[PDB]
DNA sequence: TCAGGATGTATATATCTGACACGTGCCTGGAGACTAGGGAGTAATCCCCTTGGCGGTTAAAACGCGGGGGACAGCGCGTACGTGCGTTTAAGCGGTGCTAGAGCTGTCTACGACCAATTGAGCGGCCTCGGCACCGG
DNA sequence: GGTGCCGAGGCCGCTCAATTGGTCGTAGACAGCTCTAGCACCGCTTAAACGCACGTACGCGCTGTCCCCCGCGTTTTAACCGCCAAGGGGATTACTCCCTAGTCTCCAGGCACGTGTCAGATATATACATCCTGA
């Protein structure tokens, strides 16, 4: 087991690391900043103040850190307050880099207008014209703050390396989880910084090795050498079976051991014992039923592994998952059903708008439930989607009943996206829903005005869909949120969603468990440790439950809203009997070739030739 | 017990046996399956009928019973798969078809 | 008389009909010998191995200006010059 | 008795035969010049297969040059012949 | 000595299309070369077929591959039908 | 309103009239008329299925669902088009 | 008035500079969406290596260039400048691509 | 017993056994002289010698010091030899030799 | 596994006539496939040619008369000198 | 545009001969039955690398304007190729004899395949340094 | 010019493939002899080549017109690279059996050899199809 032979060698680096347990790496303690930190115009939370002192702690020990907190707690004032504190305490101007991701460099920048005003910044974006304009400035050294983002980390390496970095902080420090990440190559070789710093809400993913590459980046071999990589799991450890998470013989103390061996060095926070006054956030699983076109389709492609098409036969596709996951979102974004529906259905060819977008797809006949609703008791609702195909049929439908939405997505001018934050933020906007990519949508965004969110889809890894959920769950929130997440009954989406589960344990493990707040020091992190494995026994799979009623009472925060939920419901049902066209697709229209369906010849006779002129006459 | 050809067998009229042998004498490869040689004489059967055909035809347009290399060149000429089969060879005492080019023809 | 061309017609639909051999042979099979001396002396030659050459010769170049008349016809010419000949060998990849 | 060195023997390719060659490509009206270019061209091509059938001659260690000599010699440059064996 | 020759096998083949069309003595030698040369394209082929995967035999599976990369287009497939009915009716009896 | 104009792209129409113009260059002309670049389209595409065809069939012999180089170099031996720098 | 070059000299300004270098002059990416389309016809759910596709285009460029080295001696030849669609039909049928 | 490579005792820096063992295995003939692997080793180098010198004066002549695919193809393209022998072979990033026509260039 | 080339064999010929010169890794094994190319366009005529004359047994002969068939004029010439050279020194050691 | 005359093309009939097609003996190569072995079919496992999707920059592509270089039609000239007649040369033929060289048969022996031990050359993997690009001028 | 760094040159450990050594038997070499096909001759018709000259159709150079192609600028688009994810196949390995080479024994299809005779020129006599000229 040796677990005590491997911690020392780590007492050793800290020891050797630090000239230039917890306590030797905390040789200098400072509990000064509790004074009134000036040069700003709100005021700190009180555990926000205590993350101040961790903070400036690993600068006095010459540390590299992760402000691991959660989603929400606000990780942009708390790094602006380092800044603003080393500028004043320790005198230090330094030119102190920061690394954002691009939509969240408008809300950096305006953080430090309210916060910082003295302090000089440059916000180093835009085309390469406007990227030269600030070389005369980075020079002489005039600028206090720089923000960039990834890209331009990688693209202007040769003239961003050359400062000396006194400070480099990482915000959303999620992309260096691969270890060939190119941004991480860059970043150590070219780029000079002592002291380096991360922001996460999810400090790892569906992996644990990935956890080991934001450690190596910040302390590369005085944590652990690459080269000498033994580790204490030794072996990733994971199948269906919970309790056991490593090749051992049902032993507690090997995780209780990395809980350890990290601990100096991170931060983590909960939402509900730091702040506890946020709305409960509850969180709903609701099933749609498989319209009749998506049936058939999702059939034949899970079975023969084509696509049906007109006689104009089958299309094989590639990826076999990928094609049945679009299939259950909207059968339409394969075009080739879209046009030949097109002109059978009725209608103009080509695009096609309408109410069978409404009876199309089963997620989109829940939502038309759904959003109308909403709009009643005026929430507004966030939807977040993976695909971005999905999102110009979604554009379409929502044109239809005439919603009033803007859509954040990539490939969004990044000039545009500010603004856009703006105007959905306004009090007393128009906007009612607000369209938004996972991965572009996801990360630091204050979308606090809205309450409730919709998932239109997982992702494989949950932690991405942990983010979007969050991005209303801040603080600044007033009002119960409430997390809609759709998916298909008996569909690929369960296996996604069943494996997407199955990730949220390894980092409940580590992370969770590990309660890095330094005040649950006590030995509850055993007394939650062990509440882990019994819980897992007690699930029971659910399916074929679309639970028709019991949607408006997910939706529901108050029994005057069934007052109201209660009276469209069934005007849909005395509107809908005046003509009887089924709310699905139930068969009524797949005449068309898809559910119809369920030179080369022989040899020295067939060969069909022309007649030849011999004659020559 | 009585002996019967493989090319009987087979229901050929080229000779498998000899087939076989010439596979096995030519340095091809180290071993010959038993297939091969049916496989390769029915195509050389198959190729040997498709230009004789053509061929005779050839010759009853000309009003003649026996095939000369004239006729050979016609059949194979004429042939869309043929010539690109035989594109490099040069057929012996077969001429050339009858062609002029449009613009050297008189107004 | 005839005008001019019209004997060359009658010329081109006549050859193109025929198959024999359109060289004299003993011409041809000096010319053949002549050159053999230059790699090896004192050779001698089968009946059929000169006429395989003559047969392989005229095919050659019966063929060659077949191609060399494209090539004056692209120009808008009906005369074929020597640069048409050199022409089609540049294309085929002899020169 | 004493071989006689033959020499010019490319005249032998008369100006009418060329031009019935040029009939059977369907040329229908010739230059002048075309005559000395195609005496070139044949002996340039004619030298190429005689040196390849001397050349499997003398391999053989034969002192005569047969049809096969010829017909591998031709199919070398590219050009099968049909009607002589092999 | 004697020399071999597709001549009555050629002449076999004809008298089922053509039972009273004859043959010359110059036109059978065009057509015993050119069963001669096919006969070589097919098995060249067949030979480097076998050695790109590291075999050490052709079988019926070598000789179809190389009929499919030779013949041209439609009439590779006639020609892979005629051999496969073959070998079938070889195996089976 | 866009789904329309993407599909409408028939990637041969990828091959553009400045990459053709680049090769044409290269091959060293001056003056190019506009109708070569749909003639050169189909130069282009006739070629491609001759050698993905032998390329094919070679990969389909041994047992393969992946064309690898060596098809695609033993496909232009054969059409007598000897590449070198791909083993 | 803008300063404006004169016709041709633009175009052979490539002799300088754009004929001594050797990169693939079509892009990688349409280029090959292209092979992946015509592969489609003789099988379907095939895959290709990331060099399978740069051999296809190595020997590609290389037919292409050499087919407008002789369709440029074809436009010489009548007498032009200009390369035109018939210049190429004759450059490939003497080639025997017919 | 001592072993002395065969290449040595012919005065060769390619190796005659293995090209011994490729003659064999290729199937080109039941049987394999002595000296015919010698022979074409011997053949194969000198090859091999007449582009790497070609290739190499080419190296200097753009003030290069490696050999790549460029020199290659100048060397092979620009020897009207080893042009003849590689006449359909296609050499990968070679490019082409510069050549303008003279009508095509202004003359006044 | 282990994958056989000329790779070394080609280097050591480099450095006879430049010594200083390298070779990038591209123009490396374009120099190995020519090196393949012309093994198996000589071993190939020679084959063809020991067929021909009913020998069963490729010598040095039939290697010599293959690089004339193959090589043109004068590569031939210096070619055939080579290879007569280092048979003599062969066979005398 | 139609009529006439001249030349040439296409037509029906004897007849004739040299090659196609058939029959015969026979020898050698193919078919039938056996045995011994190893090539390859088959199963199972590992993990490389292929595929589809989004994100965000920016260089290339696209669209349009505008001018002039070049393609094409037309016309006049004059040279060189085609047509035909008459003269000259040498090819095609049918013999004939000479003999040289290819083919065949029989011995004989040296060389190359086969096998079995043995070790070092050649390959994969690794440090390390510099040739070459590149960012500016 | 200078700085940078990715690709190449160089070093080491580990096999497996080349070398050495014998043994065998068969392919290849040699000599002798046969006979046939190629080389050379002759004389002869006579068809093909040569040569001369006339006119005429065509190559060719010039000119003028016009419109298509080039070049430039502005906006737009998608290739590119960076990144996420999952799993289909491309390799290996091990086992084992069945197919193929190899042998001997028949034995009959196919080859060379003669033989008979008929399909396809070749030559005669003839009414129509094509041009060249006139109108
Ligand atoms: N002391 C404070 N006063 C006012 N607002 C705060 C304070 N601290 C945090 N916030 C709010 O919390 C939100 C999150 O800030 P940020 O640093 O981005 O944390 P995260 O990255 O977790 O979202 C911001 O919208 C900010 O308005
Ligand atoms: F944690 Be916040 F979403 F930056
Ligand atoms: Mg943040």
């Amino acid at each position: 087991k040796l677990i005590d032979q491997k911690k020392d060698k780590r007492l050793a680096y800290l020891l050797q690391q630090t000239d230039e347990y917890y306590a030797v790496a905390h040789a200098v303690t400072e509990r000064v900043d509790k004074q009134s930190a000036l040069m700003v115009n709100g005021v700190l939370k009180q555990y926000q103040i205590k993350g101040l002192e961790w903070l400036v702690s690993l600068y006095n020990n010459n540390l590299n850190g992760i402000l691991a907190d959660e989603m929400g707690l606000g990780k942009t004032i708390q790094t602006i307050a380092l800044i603003t504190y080393l500028m004043e305490h320790k005198r230090i101007n330094g030119p102190f880099l920061i690394i954002v991701p691009l939509s969240t460099l408008s809300n950096w920048a305006y953080e430090f207008d309210k916060w910082a005003p003295s302090v000089v910044k440059v916000s180093y974006k835009g085309s390469p014209a406007a990227r030269r304009a600030f070389v005369p400035q980075l020079r002489s050294g005039k600028f206090n703050v720089l923000l960039t983002t990834y890209e331009y980390i990688i693209k202007d390496k040769h003239i961003l390396a050359k400062i000396r970095w006194k400070y480099m902080i990482v915000d959303e420090g999620h992309r260096m989880k691969n270890h060939h990440c190119k941004l991480t190559q860059v970043l150590n070789t070219h780029y000079v910084a002592p002291r380096r710093l991360l922001l996460t809400g999810t400090p790892l993913q569906n992996k644990l090795p990935e956890l080991w590459a934001l450690l190596n980046f910040l302390l590369p071999t005085i944590f652990k050498s690459c080269s000498t990589f033994e580790q204490w799991f030794n072996a990733p450890f994971a199948m269906t079976g919970e309790k056991v998470d490593l090749n051992e013989e049902e032993t507690i103390l090997i995780i209780r051991r990395l809980h350890k061996v990290l601990r100096p060095f991170l931060l983590r926070r909960l939402k509900k014992e730091v702040e506890a006054q946020l709305p409960e956030k509850v969180e709903y699983v609701i099933k749609c039923d498989m319209s009749a076109l998506q049936r058939v389709l999702y059939r034949h492609m899970q079975a023969k592994g084509v696509l049906l098409t007109d006689g104009s036969g089958t299309k094989t596709l590639m990826n076999t998952i990928m094609q049945l996951r679009k299939i259950c979102n909207h059968p339409y974004m394969f075009q080739h059903i879209e046009e030949s529906f097109s002109e059978h259905l009725g209608f103009t060819g080509g695009i096609v708008q309408g109410l069978d977008l409404y009876r199309a797809s089963g997620k989109f006949e829940l939502l038309d439930r759904i959003l109308p609703k909403l709009r009643a008791t005026n929430h507004k609702v966030l939807l977040f989607c993976q695909m971005t195909s999905l999102m110009t049929i979604m554009e379409d439908y929502f044109a239809y009943r005439g919603f009033k939405y803007l859509r954040l997505d990539g490939t969004t001018k990044a000039e545009d996206r500010g603004m856009l934050l703006k105007t959905f933020n306004e009090p007393g906007s128009e906007y009612f829903i607000f369209l938004l990519s996972t991965r572009a949508g996801g990360l630091g965004l204050n979308l606090q005005s809205a309450d409730t969110v919709i998932i239109f889809d997982s992702d494989w890894n949950p932690h991405q869909d942990l983010q979007a959920q969050d991005r209303a769950h801040r603080i600044g929130q007033q009002n119960e949120v409430r997390v809609l997440r759709l998916c298909t009954v008996n569909s690929v989406e369960e296996k996604i969603l069943a494996a997407a589960k199955y990730k949220l344990n390894v980092d409940q493990k580590v992370i969770q468990a590990g309660m890095f707040d330094q005040k649950s020091s006590s030995h509850e992190r055993r007394a939650f440790l062990q509440a882990i494995l019994e819980h897992e026994e007690q699930d029971e799979e659910e399916d074929e439950v679309p639970d028709d009623e019991t949607v408006n009472q997910m939706i529901a925060r108050h029994e005057e809203e069934f007052d109201l939920f209660m009276r469209m419901d069934l005007d849909r049902r005395r509107e809908e009997a005046r003509n009887p066209k089924r709310k699905p697709r139930l068969m009524e229209e797949d005449e068309l070739p898809s559910w119809i369906i369920k030179e080369k010849m022989f040899g020295r006779g067939s060969r069909h030739r022309k007649e030849v002129d011999y004659s020559d006459s | 017990a009585k002996a019967k050809t493989r090319s009987s067998r087979a229901g050929l009229q080229f000779p498998v046996g000899r087939v076989h042998r010439l596979l096995r004498k030519g340095n091809y490869a180290e071993r010959v399956g038993a297939g091969a040689p049916v496989y390769l004489a029915a195509v050389l059967e198959y190729l040997t009928a498709e230009i004789l055909e053509l061929a005779g035809n050839a010759a009853r347009d000309n009003k003649k019973t026996r095939i000369i290399p004239r006729h050979l060149q016609l059949a194979v000429r004429n042939d869309e798969e043929l010539n690109k089969l035989l594109g490099r060879v040069t057929i012996a005492q077969g001429g050339v078809l009858p062609n002029i080019q449009s613009v050297l023809l008189p107004k | 008389r005839y005008r001019p061309g019209t004997v060359a017609l009658r010329e081109i639909r006549r050859y193109q009909k025929s198959t024999e051999l359109l060289i004299r042979k003993l011409p041809f099979q000096r010319l053949v010998r002549e050159i053999a001396q230059d790699f090896k002396t004192d050779l001698r030659f089968q009946s059929s191995a000169v006429m395989a050459l003559q047969e392989a010769s005229e095919a050659y170049l019966v063929a060659l200006f077949e191609d060399t008349n494209l090539c004056a016809i692209h120009a808008k010419r009906v005369t074929i010059m020597p640069k048409d000949i050199q022409l089609a060998r540049r294309i085929r990849g002899e020169r | 008795r004493h071989r006689k060195v033959l020499r010019d023997n490319i005249q032998g390719i008369t100006k009418p035969a060329i031009r019935r060659l040029a009939r059977r490509g369907g040329v229908k009206r010739i230059s002048g010049l075309i005559y000395e270019e195609t005496r070139g061209v044949l002996k340039v091509f004619l030298e190429n297969v005689i040196r390849d059938a001397v050349t499997y001659t003398e391999h053989a260690k034969r002192k005569t040059v047969t049809a096969m000599d010829v017909v591998y010699a031709l199919k070398r440059q590219g050009r099968t012949l049909y009607g002589f064996g092999g | 000595s004697r020399k071999e020759s597709y001549a009555i096998y050629v002449y076999k083949v004809l008298k089922q299309v053509h039972p009273d069309t004859g043959i010359s003595s110059k036109a059978m030698s065009i057509m015993n070369s050119f069963v001669n040369d096919v006969f070589e394209r097919i098995a060249g082929e067949a030979s480097r077929l076998a050695h790109y995967n590291k075999r050490s035999t052709i079988t019926s599976r070598e000789i179809q591959t190389a009929v499919r990369l030779l013949l041209p287009g439609e009439l590779a497939k006639h020609a892979v039908s005629e051999g496969t009915k073959a070998v079938t009716k070889y195996t089976s009896a």
